[PDB]
């Protein structure tokens, strides 16, 4: 089980600065486990995504808990049973712009974290020992599924 | 002796010497490779200075009147 | 890193050129090395290189094969700036006062 992150968030703030495109808008999403603060962007035609709901977000790579790493994605093929028919929305992006925080001039162990799901932005911030992974160069599988209790 | 210019090939002499060979060889000149089926001896010639197999000596002249030999095989083709 | 710049610096290829840019890459490669510090000393680093958070060495990495290459193809940039001996400078400079 290669998990890299997985935690479960809730939406604080969505597209707080008016609206500018019709599919695609800005979530503002923040923790209970760990202080940390995510901002993505995900279709709104597909995923409704509203104010006030908790969801939970798994950044892991390898969906085949069988093979060690394969070559291409096959879209209607499910040799093997991976992890996104038990979720409800699929990512694939990559890593890019590691660096941390600089408000804190002097010692502070807060680090942050960029992906880009080609075109798609993410932010996450949060703990050192947290980050385990996400290297510079990673190609990162996202998965959200709406959590409504 | 020792060399008092740059060893990069320019482009100006570049082009000179492509059109001499490329002059030379519509002259039924022995040819430096073994050309593919094609015409225009324009476009083998760039052929054989990309394989460096070109019998030309380039000669520049100082202002003062010293000259350089070069040969095209010892200049540094950059593209 | 000051060490190897200015020992693979100091090579029988690189004694070609100007030393102005050579101090002018200098300045650079120094400045460099002071953005690392501080942030080395930001978060809390040791260098010997046994630390168990992976991810702060991460940050600002500058390995000794990668900036071999940068310092080559710079200086080889810089060789094929030069003017090219024969243009007509004269010719060149009047037209570019036309448009």
């Amino acid at each position: 089980a290669g998990i890299l992150f997985e935690d479960i968030f809730d939406v604080k703030d969505i597209d707080p600065e008016g609206k500018k495109f019709d599919r695609v808008s800005r979530l503002h999403c923040e923790s209970e486990s760990f202080k940390m603060d995510l901002i993505l962007d995900v279709n709104i035609q597909i995923y409704p995504v509203d104010l006030g709901d908790k969801f939970r977000l798994v950044i892991a790579s390898t969906l085949y808990e069988d093979g060690t790493l394969d070559d291409g994605e096959y879209n209607p093929t499910d040799d093997r049973p991976s992890r996104a028919d038990q979720f409800e929305y699929v990512m694939y992006g990559k890593v890019y712009r590691i660096e941390g925080d600089e408000t804190s001039t002097e010692a502070a162990t807060r680090l942050s974290a960029y992906v880009s799901y080609g075109g798609l932005l993410m932010r996450l911030q949060g703990d050192a020992n947290n980050l385990h992974g996400f290297e510079v160069d990673s190609r990162v599988y996202l998965l959200m599924k709406k959590l409504a209790f | 002796q020792k060399r008092i210019t740059t060893p990069y090939m320019t482009k100006y002499e570049r082009a000179r010497v492509l059109g001499t060979r490329a002059l030379q060889i519509a002259m039924c000149a022995p040819v430096m490779v073994e050309l593919e089926g094609e015409t225009d001896p324009l476009l083998i010639a760039m052929k054989e200075l990309k394989a460096r197999k070109i019998p030309i000596i380039i000669r520049r002249y100082l202002p003062d009147g010293s000259y350089e030999d070069w040969g095209v095989d010892e200049l540094i083709i950059t593209d | 890193l000051i060490l190897t710049t200015e020992s693979i610096m100091k090579k029988s290829e690189f004694l070609c050129c100007q030393d102005s840019f050579l101090q002018e890459i200098k300045k650079f490669i120094k400045g460099v090395s002071e953005k690392i510090k501080k942030t080395r000393d930001k978060y809390g680093i040791n260098d010997n290189g046994t630390t168990e958070p992976r991810v702060l060495y991460q940050l600002d990495r500058i390995t000794p094969t990668q900036v071999e290459k940068f310092l080559e193809t710079c200086r080889d940039k810089y060789m094929r700036a030069q003017m090219e001996p024969g243009s007509a400078v004269g010719a060149l400079c009047a037209q570019s006062i036309g448009e």
